[PDB]
């Protein structure tokens, strides 16, 4: 109902955040290889 | 090295602390960049793909390109955890309850994983016929291991699948021999600075919702170091032949 839309369980909590922190650190390593792969492209 | 998440879900404490360990080990800003992520108040909470649904006004390549698009969107996994585990040769009735977990789930996926999903995304058409190509590759001291969907229609071969390289994984179908696509993908690596080393054909995948057979990964194996290109083709051209009788 309405009650049930404002505010979600814990455990819909914690795994919205776990997702949160995966994508952010797939941002920062992809970001890493890319760095890697684009410095060796040049040292080639 | 990476590693693989063989708890499941949810992600047991082992796993999810060994996670963060490891990438604090690979990344030069260590244990900084790890709290920054693990001790932010807010996150970003990224949006969900829709899992691809076919409808009337797609082509085959039009559906292809949904699907691709799709799994590049939960995007190349890079954080070291590989969060689905694929047991290949398990059976595929199983391998596609851990599709249907990847689409629950939404999050990054690896080439494996990424053919599984392909396969299960594409079962519901029957004119698709899907069979992985699996390459081994050396660059710089190092071997690796790269899987692809392999998709036949229509008398065109093409591909799905992800890779950390662009050039690795969707091939459209627009190749008029196996050996053609192959081939691409050999040009492909080598503009990455890889060399092939083997290329292996596995079996066409069956549709049918609840087969208990494994996928055939490597029936036809070729290791490419001292074999000419000509000899190559032959030896593709005469199994792809053989796929397309039954
Ligand atoms: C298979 C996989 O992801 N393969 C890698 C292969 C690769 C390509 C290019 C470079 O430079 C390195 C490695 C990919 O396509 O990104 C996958 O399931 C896996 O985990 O293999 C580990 C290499």
């Amino acid at each position: 109902r309405v009650e049930k839309a404002k505010q979600k369980s814990a455990q819909q909590e914690l795994k919205q955040r776990q997702r949160a922190e995966i994508y952010a650190l797939n941002r920062v390593m992809t970001e890493l290889e890319q760095q890697q792969f684009d410095e060796f492209c040049k040292q080639m | 090295l990476f590693h693989v998440n063989k708890s499941g879900f949810p992600i047991d404490s082992h796993t999810w602390e060994r996670m963060w360990m490891h990438v604090a080990k690979v990344h030069p800003k260590g244990g900084e960049m790890v709290g920054a992520i693990r001790n932010a108040a807010f996150l970003a909470k990224p949006s969900i793909p829709q899992v691809p649904n076919y409808r009337l006004s797609m082509t085959i390549p039009d559906w292809l390109q949904a699907i691709q698009n799709y799994m590049k969107t939960l995007q190349y996994n890079h954080t070291g955890t590989q969060f689905f585990e694929i047991r290949k040769m398990r059976p595929l009735s199983g391998l596609m309850e851990t599709a249907k977990e990847m689409t629950r789930e939404s999050l990054p996926i690896k080439c494996l994983e990424a053919v599984i999903l392909g396969i299960y995304l594409t079962n519901g058409q029957p004119s698709i016929e899907r069979f992985p190509i699996s390459f081994k590759t050396y660059f710089s001291g190092n071997y690796f291991h790269h899987v692809v969907l392999g998709i036949y229609c229509n008398g065109r071969y093409g591909s799905l699948g992800m890779s950390r390289r662009a050039e690795l994984m969707d091939k459209p179908l627009t190749f008029r021999t196996l050996s053609d696509l192959i081939f691409d993908f050999e040009d492909s690596y080598k503009k990455y600075l890889h060399t092939v080393k083997k290329v292996k054909i596995g079996l066409y995948v069956p549709h049918e919702p609840h087969s208990f057979q494994p996928i055939e990964w490597k029936q036809l194996v070729l290791n490419v170091s001292k074999m000419l290109r000509a000899d190559i083709r032959k030896e593709l051209e005469k199994y792809a032949r053989d796929m397309r009788m039954k």
